[PDB]
């Protein structure tokens, strides 16, 4: 009855500093412990087994510690591409085991400020066809996460018809991007002209509007 | 050494299996040597009176035994051994490495379980480790023992029902 | 090359079957384990079992021993995880992986995934709508009206993939699915390359190929 636990959930921290995460055994496991990566959208990858022997191709700057019930992985400079889930499994006996895997540890970076590249997308044609407009209006490679998006269409505010949408931290700049999506009915499109997304980041002078008429 | 080692005799010098001594009126040894007629060699030459679960076999023996330096007791462990761990087996002195309980998974054909331990390296006999007894022997492939650890309670109860 | 692909993820509804295949290429299933792991959407890796090398005794988690079954056929060299009754708690990427001996039975070779869904709704394909474009241009293509999830989108057919970013998808009140996905470019660019996003939507064995263009 190995059980597996890592601390802490959730790791921020700044670009370049030093990261260190752990996993404990319920039980001595001796030196059979692994340590996955998994990037978002991918399978996991070995970054570490025998609790410190590193896999061809892992960056030098990790490197893992430990032998009997409590084990360290560790990052001597958190670089942008390091932003990911990291997991510990043991595999020292399999018999009733509930999991092999601990419960991971989601590596957040904290990077300087970015500024939101903010543009606006018309409806299509083809979708307008179809009877049902949409307006999206495009917030790229900014830092941190919260910002407010508003819409008003014939300066009057929308509400109730909303859809947001954002990426995780991008492996090489650590910044987010983000979707609004405005939809509505061709007939509500067609009855009114101006159409203005609201923004809100706490990196611009005040709100930026794009926007467009027709 | 090995003053603990005693020989399950089958009339009358067929050896067949080891045994244990861990109480000074106590025997412990694997299950398949469960004959229901043996003699017991620790020397002195006694009879089984009791005997026992389908892992490990208690025998207790006719006659207390005055422990001494050529026959004493073993102790029987309650810590697990751990993988890395060094322990000798004999029945003819090997060395072993406790092993992890992978590799006799990969290498057995049933299921291995915690009752059991992995152990190798270059029945009824024992396996010491730390200077207590901590299995029992149950081509090239790691060897399974009985973990002891995990069984210290059966024996204990086992006993006051038959003391 | 060492090469698991997995087969047989599908859209079941409840209380139906999974079969799932793990086809390994570039090693001996004689002498490596193979162990099935899943993950829900946003949840940890979640240890199923795994099958040894050498006589193939199964162990199981044991929250999965009553239902799951692990087999082997070594004439194919595949693996195959069979899963009945299932429910809502089985929706869930399926990865198989290689056990590596040498490195304590760590996991140093993964299958893509194959995702499993438990519903009892119907496979509908994506519709694509475009997102038609100082200094830099944004473009991009909406994907609406799918079900279920996941759809792939590419860019110029793998060519195009630096600076794209697709968003999580988003459950519209329809039960069908949204997201868009969207690409910086030179503005240089926009009246000469061709840009083409490629949404492959796998459930429905569907591909959609829309030209954006100014």
């Amino acid at each position: 009855a190995i059980r597996m636990t890592q601390s802490p959930s959730s790791f921020s921290a700044s670009t370049g500093d030093r990261v260190t995460i752990t996993c404990q055994a319920s039980e001595s496991i001796s030196n059979e412990l692994s340590w996955y990566q998994q990037k978002p959208g991918k399978a996991p990858k070995l970054l570490i087994y025998y609790a410190s022997t590193l896999a061809s191709g892992v960056p030098s700057r990790f490197s893992g510690s430990g032998s009997g019930t409590d084990f360290t992985l560790t990052i001597s400079s958190l670089q942008p591409e390091d932003f990911a889930t990291y997991y510990c499994a043991q595999g020292f006996g399999s018999s009733g085991v509930e999991n092999v895997f601990g419960g991971g540890t989601k590596v957040e970076i904290k990077r300087t400020v970015a500024a939101p590249s903010v543009f606006i997308f018309p409806p299509s044609d083809e979708q307008l066809k179809s009877g049902t407009a949409s307006v999206v209006c495009l917030l790229n490679n900014f830092y941190p996460r919260e910002a407010k998006v508003q819409w008003k269409v014939d300066n009057a505010l929308q509400s109730g018809n909303s859809q947001e949408s954002v990426t995780e931290q991008d492996s090489k700049d650590s910044t987010y991007s983000l979707s609004s999506t405005l939809t509505l009915s061709k007939a509500d499109y067609e009855k009114h002209k101006v159409y203005a997304c609201e923004v809100t980041h706490q990196g611009l002078s005040s709100p930026v509007t794009k926007s467009f008429n027709r | 050494t090995q003053p603990w080692q005693a020989a399950l005799l089958l009339r009358p010098n067929q050896l067949y299996c080891g045994a244990v001594l861990v109480h000074p009126q106590w025997l412990l040894t694997a299950a398949h040597c469960r004959k229901k007629v043996f003699r017991v060699r620790l020397q002195q030459m006694f009879q089984g009176v009791k005997s026992i679960s389908n892992d490990l076999m208690l025998i207790k023996l006719n006659r207390r035994i005055r422990p001494t330096k050529d026959v004493r007791p073993i102790n029987v462990s309650s810590h697990c051994p751990s993988a890395g761990t060094k322990c000798l087996v004999s029945g003819q002195c090997l060395n072993i490495s406790v092993l992890s309980q992978k590799r006799c998974e990969d290498a057995y054909p049933r299921q291995i379980d915690d009752t059991m331990f992995c152990a190798g390296d270059k029945s009824g006999g024992p396996v010491v480790c730390n200077g207590s007894l901590q299995g029992l022997v149950s081509p090239n492939r790691p060897g399974v023992y009985t973990n002891l650890c995990k069984f210290t309670k059966w024996i204990q109860e086992t006993i006051q029902a038959n003391s | 090359e060492v090469q698991l692909v997995e087969s047989g993820g599908g859209l079941v509804q409840p209380g139906g079957s999974l079969r799932l295949s793990c086809a390994a290429s570039g090693f001996s299933l004689s002498s490596y384990g193979v162990t099935w792991v899943r993950q829900a959407p946003g949840k940890g890796l979640e240890w199923i079992g795994y099958i040894t090398s050498n006589y193939g005794v199964s162990y199981y988690a044991s929250w999965a021993k009553s239902r799951s079954t692990i087999s082997r056929d070594t004439s194919k060299n595949t693996v195959y995880l069979q899963m009945g009754s299932l429910r809502a708690e089985d929706m869930a990427v399926y990865y198989c992986a290689r056990e590596n001996p040498d490195y304590g039975y760590a996991y140093d070779a993964w299958g893509q995934g194959t995702t499993v869904t438990v519903s009892s709704a119907s496979t509908k394909g994506p519709s694509v709508f475009p997102l038609a474009p100082g200094g830099t241009a944004a473009l991009g293509c909406l994907v609406k009206d799918y079900f279920p999830e996941p759809v792939t989108v590419s860019w110029n057919s793998g060519a195009l993939t630096s600076g794209v970013h697709t968003f999580p998808a988003v459950l519209q009140s329809s039960g069908l699915y949204s997201l868009s996905s969207v690409v910086t470019v030179p503005s240089s660019s926009l009246g000469t390359q061709t840009y083409i996003c490629n949404v492959n939507h796998k459930p429905s064995n569907t591909k959609v190929d829309k030209k954006v263009e100014p």
